[PDB]
C-alpha cells in the first residue's frame, strides 16, 4: 500500500493545493474515513529494548530492539506475538510460555510509564483487525509510524500536529495544533485546496513515505 | 517520548 499512498499523496502535492483561487478546506472533510487505530502514545526506549506505543483503543505494543513485536489488547489479558518473519501467535498473560516473561514484563513497563506520564492523542474522538507496528523512525522534525494496515502515521514535535495517512480510503486525518481532529479525501483536497500549514505537511509526507518504501 | 500529560 505503500506504492499508493506515495501514488495519492503526489497526486495531491502535484495540484499545489494552498495555490487554489478559493480553496474550501471544509468541502474535503469526510467523517466517514475517520480512522479506527491510531497510535495515541509512545515512548522510544531504542537504546535498550524498543518501541513502545499506545493505540488509541488503550491496547498497546512494543517493536523490540530484535524486531519481535507483542500486543497486549485492551482486555489486559489477550496477547500477540509477532516474530520477525511476521508469523503471529496468540497467547494470554495469564496462560503463556515462560520464553516470553521478559518481553511481557517489559510490556508492562512501558503500558504503565505511558499511562503515568503521557497525554492520550485523539482522545476526543468517539469509537477491524488490531494492527501492530511494522516499523517506525525518527527525524528532527517528526516520528513517523508504520503499522501493519497500511497506515502511515506522523506526529511532528514542535507543534504537536500529527497526519494519519490511509490508503485504503485514499484520506488523510489532520490533528492540527488546536488538537481538532479532521479527516479529508486525498481527491477532494485536490479539487478544493487546503491551507499551507496542510499543505507543507503533506509534501513533507510525501517524503517520507519515500524513507518507508526504502 | 510523546507528549506529557
Amino acid at each position: 500500500h505503500l506504492s499508493d499512498m506515495l501514488q495519492q499523496l503526489h497526486s495531491v502535492n502535484a495540484s499545489k493545493p494552498s495555490e487554489r483561487g478559493l480553496v474550501r478546506q471544509e468541502e474535503a472533510e469526510d467523517p466517514a474515513c475517520i480512522p479506527i487505530f491510531w497510535v495515541s502514545k509512545w515512548v522510544d526506549y531504542s537504546d535498550k529494548y524498543g518501541l513502545g506505543y499506545q493505540l488509541c483503543d488503550n491496547s498497546v505494543g512494543v517493536l523490540f530492539n530484535d524486531s519481535t513485536r507483542l500486543i497486549l489488547y485492551n482486555d489486559g489479558d489477550s496477547l500477540q506475538y509477532i516474530e520477525r518473519d511476521g508469523t503471529e501467535s496468540y497467547l494470554t498473560v495469564s496462560s503463556h510460555p515462560n520464553s516470553l516473561m521478559k518481553k511481557i514484563t517489559l510490556l508492562k513497563y512501558f503500558r504503565n510509564y505511558m499511562s503515568e506520564h503521557l497525554l492520550k492523542a485523539g482522545a476526543n474522538i468517539t469509537p477491524a483487525r488490531l494492527p501492530y507496528l511494522r516499523t517506525w523512525f525518527r527525524t528532527r522534525s517528526a516520528i513517523i509510524l508504520h503499522l501493519s494496515n497500511g497506515s502511515v502515521q506522523i506526529n511532528f514535535f514542535q507543534d504537536h500536529t500529527k497526519l494519519i495517512l490511509c490508503p485504503l480510503m485514499a484520506a488523510v486525518t489532520y490533528i492540527d495544533e488546536k488538537r481538532d481532529f479532521r479527516t479529508y479525501r486525498l481527491s477532494l483536497l485536490e479539487e478544493y485546496g487546503c491551507c499551507k500549514e496542510l499543505a507543507s505537511r503533506l509534501r513533507y509526507a510525501r517524503t517520507m513515505v519515500d524513507k518507508l518504501l526504502s | 517520548q510523546s507528549t506529557x500529560l
